[PDB]
């Protein structure tokens, strides 16, 4: 799961965190998240995020 | 065998202490109670030998007092310790804050002559202070389980920040289902109105569990609490109803007045 | 420029969160307030560009209002932010718990249009629960600054664990000393005697800052507090002195009774 | 000049070393080269003396 891998990195890495805060969509796209994954993040739909992984 | 209970904090991956992560990495076996599947995957990569304590929760509407659940959890942990395993329990937040499992497991392990210790972690309360920009020291703070506040005589200090944990199940107990949140919360409202106006602003707070997620910080009048959608992870903050006032009695004994305060 | 305030916990090296350590590593500059030289060395190896905030405390036997110290600390931090630096403040424990420098810097930074945030850490309170084997969910807890308890009107709940922070300077109104006098502590004893018997056992607690160090957990009667050796890092724990009483009106409305409580 | 700082930093963040230390404090401290004086200060809980033997 690239989604899970990304969240784990983002959560521990302050450089990536700051890069994310500057440009969320760009960083998410560069890390290979899908448009629906990105949309879920930007709309704050946690329920769907968990659907788009498997938990 | 031996037992160490560690906390993972609320946020994924990054809110665990350096040493606590090390304990997980070197454990023979890990018993986990984590917020979500992202956290579960994170843990599994740290150490593949994980037992998910969530399995012991009641499912299929089967009868099991949440006291029996905790008992099963503790027995599972101790069975590993008794067998000889270097055992770690990984609980979300701080493993010793509203966490009967750790306290029970540590108590019993010590009684059976095993090494057992708890490593502090970042609790929901710790996250609240940071997220809301409130210092508990500003005017003091009081924390209670919502149900204990309702069941027993606990008169708050309305100059303090008051936290009621487990607000979603406030007033609940096995028999007699007022699983009308509305009903139980209206009783709580009427109780709080003893000290707080009905229009007093309160805050429903939920710390984020993922790095891309914003916390819930919902401000509403006390009177509207019974209509709110509350989750298991919800904590209620009740800000002060009164500003601090001078304790002239004690100032007198000190031989000073407000003007002397530095 | 930007500001992130992080906590390092109480124990050397291992009690900082993974993300917080990362913030320190990647900072342009770090302003620090740490417990000892061992911690200071650890930090300098993480990031060589450190300014030690300790320098703003009174030195060479000068007298200084602690409010002025804090102001100078905040100005120093903001100067870095204003200059354009990616600034991290590293405070021991939790950077927002009984700590005004962080809150002040963040407020000011936001007002000046800068990104500013606080990351939670492990506080002295968090360490206390672990070290004393007390789950604060059990009977609740409450925290006050000792001096504020004396100068302003606060009423503790004697059924709940009571924490008095900064006990070593209790009643020291000038804000210039790092210790109070025995007469002030005696006044606090008499004040607390409204709720707590003179022979009531209290605990002077000091979390260890070094890995080879045991916590201080000194039990003594309240009456003996004025003669005890207190340090800047001392916190006073006052366990409950009164038994819980049932909230009969509420129990009746919820439809439960003592039978199914405890 | 001494290795007290290096030892404490490693011990504080490494759970294997921590568990080894709790098992045999004196043996672990000797293995990291702490002097008899330093070890005595640890065992008697004299933090003030330890901070003197570091290089304040
Ligand atoms: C069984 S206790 C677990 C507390 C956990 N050990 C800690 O250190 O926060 C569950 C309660 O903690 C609080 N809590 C848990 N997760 C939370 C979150 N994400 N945000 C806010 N409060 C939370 C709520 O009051 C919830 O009902
Ligand atoms: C300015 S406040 C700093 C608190 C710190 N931000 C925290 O998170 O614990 C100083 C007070 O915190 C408490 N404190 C600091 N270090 C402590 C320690 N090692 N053990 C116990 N309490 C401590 C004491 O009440 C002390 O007077
Ligand atoms: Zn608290």
């Amino acid at each position: 799961s690239g989604l899970s891998d990304f969240f784990t990195q983002l959560g521990q890495d302050a450089q990536l965190m700051e890069d994310y805060k500057q440009n969320p969509e760009a960083v998410m796209r560069a890390h290979g998240l899908t448009d629906e994954q990105i949309n879920a993040v930007m709309t704050g739909d946690m329920e769907k995020l968990k659907t788009l992984s498997g938990d | 065998g031996s037992l160490v209970c560690v906390g993972t904090g609320l946020q994924l991956a990054g809110q665990i202490s350096v040493l606590s992560r090390s304990y997980i990495e070197h454990a023979d076996i890990v018993f986990s109670l984590l917020p979500d599947g992202f956290s579960q995957r994170w843990l599994t990569k740290l150490n593949p030998n994980v037992i998910n304590l969530q399995q012991f929760y009641a499912q299929n509407g089967e009868v099991k007092n949440r006291r029996d659940t905790y008992e099963q959890m503790v027995n599972a942990i101790l069975d590993a310790v008794r067998a000889g395993k270097k055992t770690v329990c990984a609980l979300y937040g701080h493993p010793g804050v509203f966490a009967c499992v750790s306290h029970m497991a540590i108590t019993r392990a010590k009684a059976e002559g095993f090494s057992a210790k708890m490593e502090p972690g970042i609790s929901a309360e710790a996250c609240l202070w940071a997220d809301l920009g409130i210092d508990p020291g500003n005017s003091g703070h009081q924390s209670f389980e919502a149900s204990q506040f309702m069941f027993f005589n606990h008169v708050p200090d309305p100059t303090t920040h008051l936290l009621l944990w487990q607000i979603a199940i406030a007033g609940e107990h096995t028999l007699t289902q007022f699983h009308t949140s509305s009903d139980r919360l209206q009783i709580l409202v009427e109780q709080l109105n003893q000290w707080y106006p009905l229009d007093h602003e309160v805050v429903i707070y939920e710390a984020a569990n993922l790095p891309i997620q914003a916390p819930r910080i919902e401000r509403l009048p006390l009177a509207n609490l019974p209509q709110a959608h509350l989750m298991p992870i919800s904590t209620l903050l009740i800000p002060p109803a009164k500003k601090l006032e001078y304790n002239y009695a004690i100032l007198a004994k000190l031989g000073i007045g407000p003007e002397d305060l530095g």
